[PDB]
RNA sequence: CGAUCGAAAGGGAGUCGGGUUCAGAUCCCCGAAUCCGGAGUGGCGGAGAUGGGCGCCGCGAGGCGUCCAGUGCGGUAACGCGACCGAUCCCGGAGAAGCCGGCGGGAGCCCCGGGGAGAGUUCUCUUUUCUUUGUGAAGGGCAGGGCGCCCUGGAAUGGGUUCGCCCCGAGAGAGGGGCCCGUGCCUUGGAAAGCGUCGCGGUUCCGGCGGCGUCCGGUGAGCUCUCGCUGGCCCUUGAAAAUCCGGGGGAGAGGGUGUAAAUCUCGCGCCGGGCCGUACCCAUAUCCGCAGCAGGUCUCCAAGGUGAACAGCCUCUGGCAUGUUGGAACAAUGUAGGUAAGGGAAGUCGGCAAGCCGGAUCCGUAACUUCGGGAUAAGGAUUGGCUCUAAGGGCUG
RNA sequence: AGCCGACUUAGAACUGGUGCGGACCAGGGGAAUCCGACUGUUUAAUUAAAACAAAGCAUCGCGAAGGCCCGCGGCGGGUGUU
């Protein structure tokens, strides 16, 4: 049973405060599989990048909120924690929206 | 509450004099028919979407129907 | 193993009440808590309930007996005297 | 207590109604000597008997 | 067997879930129930009950006429089935029973491994840390627990069996059943409601409308509550009545074969439940002590770690502002804490006060004795952290 | 043979400035004398004791119109549901 998840950061890319590419290489160096982070844990986790939408698939047990944890790690790395917010619109998906002040 | 196993006794309980209302609940893998009598709320449980629709026409005309959502 | 050398039931009383009083109450506290044989069902389940009351666990038979023993020698001799006087009166 | 009887609650009702100040218009009267209500009662100070 | 009174902790039929207020909720609203009382016409259905023989007819399927029976039925049994007449009278049961120990079951809480949802950290690391993740009463079904219940059969080379016990020719084991409680699970209730999260409305006065989710497992001498089994103690034997039920009896009642009757603790249907209390405090400020007085005053609930622990210490939920004031100084004498070279009771009426010792493991333990004790006698040794090894169990075939 | 889980006990090595029940919790001990057996109770607000009680021991009265006692009084009442 394949597990497919999406990460669509449309709004920060169209605002220009963050680019999806540097996020995608951060993912491809930073997902750990079975305790091993480098080299993607073999050919079990595949990452496609669309226009501000990164799709990931895996046939091993892969937690969805691990992607949320790594994305919040990316926002803290690029100081976007007080600006952007990672939520789930529908299941198997994540959204980068903004905080709703004013 | 009372559960009616068959369809034939459901028609008698809906055709009772004290049947105040009948209400149809449409959820997943189940259709529920509830007749509010004086003492009990009689529930008929149907797991056949074809028989649910024919029974919905087969309700008596003197009874007040409230299709729930 | 053998726990105590000379005290039995009265070892629960510790180092109190006097050795001779403990030696006196030892016989009563053995015979009071021993389970006697039943004269009705034959089982050894005749146990004291209160003073004068001895109940059998199997037969559900309760007998008026002594305070600390099932039978008293002051009443067995009375039982014998009453049966000999009963035979004497009717001849 | 909350487990009152009817006569005790009625007595408390009357002693609640007597614990109001005097109306303002009574000391504009001709034969008047009353300055205020001297029969007043506070729940903390005077404990009403009972 | 004595009128009558006598318990807002004894006995005592029957209500729970959601929502709602500035202040009331098992009481208001909505939705689900339930107890008691009432009934001529008894409102309906069902039960009582509609069976057999004979004589004809009908090819038969069956149909008229006579003579009867019929206050239910099944199981070897424990007993079961939706009812299943019966009074004065009698018998019995429930209400209706102490304290303690041990063990087992079921909940709630805690614990571990994952999936979601939302948050916290991210200087480095952390598939990481925190929160949350469900179903009422009543009915039906099934687990589970208990039985001092029944049937077969007859046991020593005695067996069965507990933690301990204990049981057996007055019938054990071994098979097959029966009953009780089922507060546990599933279902009706019931997803429509509730909660989490995201987003739209009403510019707002909204039980507003929607999208998803509310998941899968494992464990325990754990703590609390409850149910059950078994044992110990008493020169202590641990309430009554209101009220309710079952049985034994058989005075009676009902109908002559049917639009059957008397009757019914069965399923529904109809009406009603009057009177009083209900807010708040319940205590270092709503009570009593003359007061917002360090005093007194009866109970319920009872998280994580450390640890034997409801001990002490720290923390989470919840709560509060230091107990009828603040600022600045740091004198004596105080009050409450400590620490002191060398000596070790020389102080003092008096080792008063303070100090020493202390948990656990390993050994070791005297005089005397009422043989139970003395006894943690006295006396010493060890204790951290880290990395390992060995031993102590279930499930399936 | 495979799959699972709960806390313990013992032993060994290494290691720290001999420190380790590191806070907390947490008995000083022995030889004797007097008195009271002990557990318990007592002068609320100066005395917690050797005082009181206690089991044990020993006397006394009484067989019910009775012993002991209450009551102004009754065919009164308690012990005595003895
Ligand atoms: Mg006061
Ligand atoms: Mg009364
Ligand atoms: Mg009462
Ligand atoms: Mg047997
Ligand atoms: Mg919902
Ligand atoms: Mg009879
Ligand atoms: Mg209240
Ligand atoms: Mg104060
Ligand atoms: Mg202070
Ligand atoms: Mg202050
Ligand atoms: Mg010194
Ligand atoms: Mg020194
Ligand atoms: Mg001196
Ligand atoms: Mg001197
Ligand atoms: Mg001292
Ligand atoms: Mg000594
Ligand atoms: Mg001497
Ligand atoms: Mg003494
Ligand atoms: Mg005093
Ligand atoms: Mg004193
Ligand atoms: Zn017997």
């Amino acid at each position: 049973q394949l597990l497919k998840f999406t990460l669509d950061c449309t709004h920060p890319v169209e605002d220009g405060i963050m680019d999806a590419a540097n996020f995608e290489q951060f993912l491809q160096e930073r997902i750990k599989v079975n305790g091993k982070a480098g080299n993607l844990g073999g050919g079990v986790v595949s990452l496609e990048r669309s226009k501000s939408k990164i799709t990931v698939t895996s046939e091993v047990p892969f937690s969805k909120r691990y992607l949320k944890y790594l994305t919040k790690k990316y926002l803290k790395k690029n100081n976007l924690r007080d600006w952007l917010r990672v939520v789930a619109n529908t299941k198997e998906s994540y959204e980068l929206r903004y905080f709703q002040i004013n | 509450p009372r559960k009616i196993e068959e369809i034939k006794d459901f028609l008698l309980t809906a055709r009772r004099k004290d049947a105040k209302s009948v209400k149809i609940k449409k959820n997943k893998d189940n259709v529920k028919f509830k007749v509010r009598c004086s003492r009990y709320l009689y529930t008929l449980v149907i797991t056949d979407k074809e028989k649910a629709e024919k029974l919905k026409q087969s309700l008596p005309p003197g009874l007040a129907v409230k299709e729930l959502k | 193993a053998k726990r105590t050398k000379k005290v039995g039931i009265v070892g629960k009383y510790g180092t109190r009440y006097g050795a001779s009083l403990r030696k006196m109450v030892k016989k009563i506290e053995i015979s009071q808590h021993a389970k006697y044989t039943c004269s009705f069902c034959g089982k050894t389940k005749m146990k004291r309930r209160a003073v004068g009351i001895w109940h059998c666990g199997s037969c559900m038979k309760t007998v008026a007996g002594g305070a600390w023993t099932y039978n008293t020698t002051s009443a067995v001799t009375v039982k014998s005297a009453i049966r000999r006087l009963k035979e004497l009166k009717d001849q | 207590s909350s487990h009152k009887t009817f006569r005790i609650k009625r007595f408390l009702a009357k002693k609640q109604k007597q614990n109001r100040p005097i109306p303002q218009w009574i000391w504009m009267k001709t034969g008047n000597k009353i300055r205020y209500n001297s029969k007043r009662r506070h729940w903390r100070r005077t404990k009403l008997g009972l």
